[PDB]
């Protein structure tokens, strides 16, 4: 009675995915201060004099707002 | 507010920003699930107001150097008082952030 | 006009229906530093923010400009004094510093409360801004203030059949206020007109002439232009020399007649998206003021 062989996968979680699918990395919003499946994905600015600025966009029912939260570290 | 970033970025390497993605959410006393080796489902239990939040975690290359840790927030199904589904989420990325990253 | 039409309109819609498409909300954890929450403000494009207490997890209320005009009124006063606490006080300590035993909790509407509520809670409350809140989810959706609300009942209950007090005017209905009008001059220090705001809390100042004929106008979102910049200092200027930096040409003060009927004045204050029109005679000096508040109460309690 033979021993059996293990052709493993392996790759495919080679690399991790590529981003775009048509979500973006960056969002300029200048100014002088629509997309779709970037609801509920967290944003921020850059860390600045010890301030985090986190952000996401949600739904309720048919209505988006975009929700800002400035917090210490 | 200009310049928004999806994300966290690191050059760090990936199977690195996995393990201690992993060490910090078991550190936090959430519970998670491993999907693929670069995708994790998160969940909390809230210490003041006993509600539960899931969340998402996905590692994206964006350069040959380059990587791109990505949360995304799960749904569900006069005073306020407590929870904000919202901000929590947003405390629970600057939990599993402080405690893994820099 | 007895019942009306915007006691019934306001009475069958959610507060959701005014809610925009697509909003911006800013939220600061109560730990945060008073300087740089207010700055925050500026840089969104933003009246006011809510408050969030970590330790709590919950809600606890507002900052608005009111909230800043009372702490750069301190600051000042603070600083002759030679006291600097101030500019370190983070939200939770100046909340400490005023709210002291007085206790005043986070006032907020449901989306699914009728848009006559939030009118009540406005007026009831003596407030400005009311965050419509999810009870299912927690999530503030937006702020609702008296501007939206009055220009969603011009938009939607434009048609008439049409009560007869809106074709009555502002002195038979008694709407607006017409004595002890706080005012400034041309030359009032910035500093005076902080006083002034806080003792009588009043979004805004008719400027006047020695003649007291209107010729400006300085508001409490004139303020949070003292918070762009990087001194605080320049506070005993005029109030002249203040409007100046305004952002924007200026196509002089926004004015009524207190002859004009309701119908007239709600909509030329609907169409200039602005708090208040100054009330002045027949030679621009100033008469009294009639603001969104005054309007929203008339059309609450009943036209005039
Ligand atoms: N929804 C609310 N619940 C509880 N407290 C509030 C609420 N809104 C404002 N406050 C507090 O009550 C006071 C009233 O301020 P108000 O909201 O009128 O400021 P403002 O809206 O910017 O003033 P104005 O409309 O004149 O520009 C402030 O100290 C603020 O912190
Ligand atoms: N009657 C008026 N005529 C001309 N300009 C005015 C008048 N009232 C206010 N302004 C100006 O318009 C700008 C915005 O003031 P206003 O208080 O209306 O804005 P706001 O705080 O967004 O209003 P609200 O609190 O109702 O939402 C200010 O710079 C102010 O000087
Ligand atoms: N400069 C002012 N002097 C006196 N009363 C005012 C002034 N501005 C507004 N009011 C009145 O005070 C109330 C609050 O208005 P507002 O603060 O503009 O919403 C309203 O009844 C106004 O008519
Ligand atoms: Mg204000
Ligand atoms: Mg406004």
């Amino acid at each position: 009675g033979q021993e059996m062989y293990a052709f493993r996968s392996e790759e495919r979680f080679k690399s991790p995915p590529i981003l775009p699918p048509h979500l973006l990395q960056v969002i300029l919003n200048k100014d002088t201060n629509p997309n779709h499946v970037m609801l509920n994905h967290l944003y921020a600015l850059s860390i600045k004099d010890s301030v985090m600025v986190l952000s996401a966009t949600h739904r309720y029912k048919k209505k988006y707002v975009t929700t800002l939260l400035y917090k210490p570290i | 507010s200009m310049a928004w970033h999806l994300g966290i970025r690191s050059q760090s390497r990936p199977n690195d920003i996995m393990a201690e993605v992993c060490r910090a959410i078991k550190q936090l006393d959430y519970e998670w699930k491993v999907v693929n080796p670069y995708y994790l489902r998160v969940r909390r239990k809230n210490p003041v107001t006993s509600t539960f939040s899931k969340m998402s975690l996905q590692l994206y290359q964006v350069d040959s150097r380059t990587y791109l840790l990505d949360f995304r927030s799960i749904d569900d199904e006069v005073a306020p008082r407590p929870g904000s589904h919202t901000i929590e989420f947003f405390e629970m990325c600057a939990n599993l952030i402080k405690i893994l990253a820099q | 006009s007895n019942s009306s039409v915007y006691t019934t309109f306001m009475k069958s819609h959610r507060c959701y229906d005014l809610i925009p498409t697509s909003s911006k909300l800013v939220v600061f954890d109560t730990s945060l530093q008073v300087k740089k929450a207010f700055f925050a403000l500026v840089t969104n494009g933003v009246r006011a923010a809510p408050l969030w207490d970590s330790k709590k997890q919950s809600f606890v209320g507002m900052l608005t400009i009111t909230d800043f005009i009372n702490i750069l009124h301190r600051y000042y006063k603070s600083a002759l004094v030679q006291i600097y606490e101030l500019e370190e006080h983070k939200i939770e300590t100046w909340r400490e510093v005023y709210l002291q035993d007085s206790f005043k909790p986070l006032v907020c509407i449901s989306p699914n409360a009728s848009l006559f509520d939030a009118v009540s809670s406005l007026i009831r409350n003596k407030i400005h801004r009311l965050p419509v809140i999810d009870p299912e989810s927690g999530n503030t959706l937006y702020i609702l203030t008296h501007k939206r609300i009055l220009k969603f009942l011009k938009l939607f209950i434009t048609e008439f059949p049409k009560p007869e007090f809106m074709s009555k005017s502002l002195e038979e209905l008694q709407i607006g206020t017409y004595a002890n009008i706080a005012m400034v001059r041309t030359t009032t220090p910035v500093y005076v007109a902080l006083g002034i705001f806080v003792q009588h809390r009043v979004s805004a100042l008719p400027v006047v002439d020695e003649k007291g004929r209107v010729v400006d106008i300085y508001s409490k979102f004139d303020v949070i232009n003292l918070a762009a910049e990087k001194t605080y200092n320049n506070l005993d200027v005029s109030v002249t020399k203040a409007l100046q930096h305004r952002s924007h040409y200026f196509e002089g003060v926004l004015k009524c007649y207190l002859h004009e009927t309701l119908e007239a004045i709600i909509n030329r204050l609907v169409e200039a998206e602005v708090h208040r029109l100054v009330v002045v005679d027949e030679h621009d000096v100033v008469k009294g003021i009639v603001s969104l508040s005054d309007i929203l109460q008339a059309l609450v309690l009943t036209g005039g």
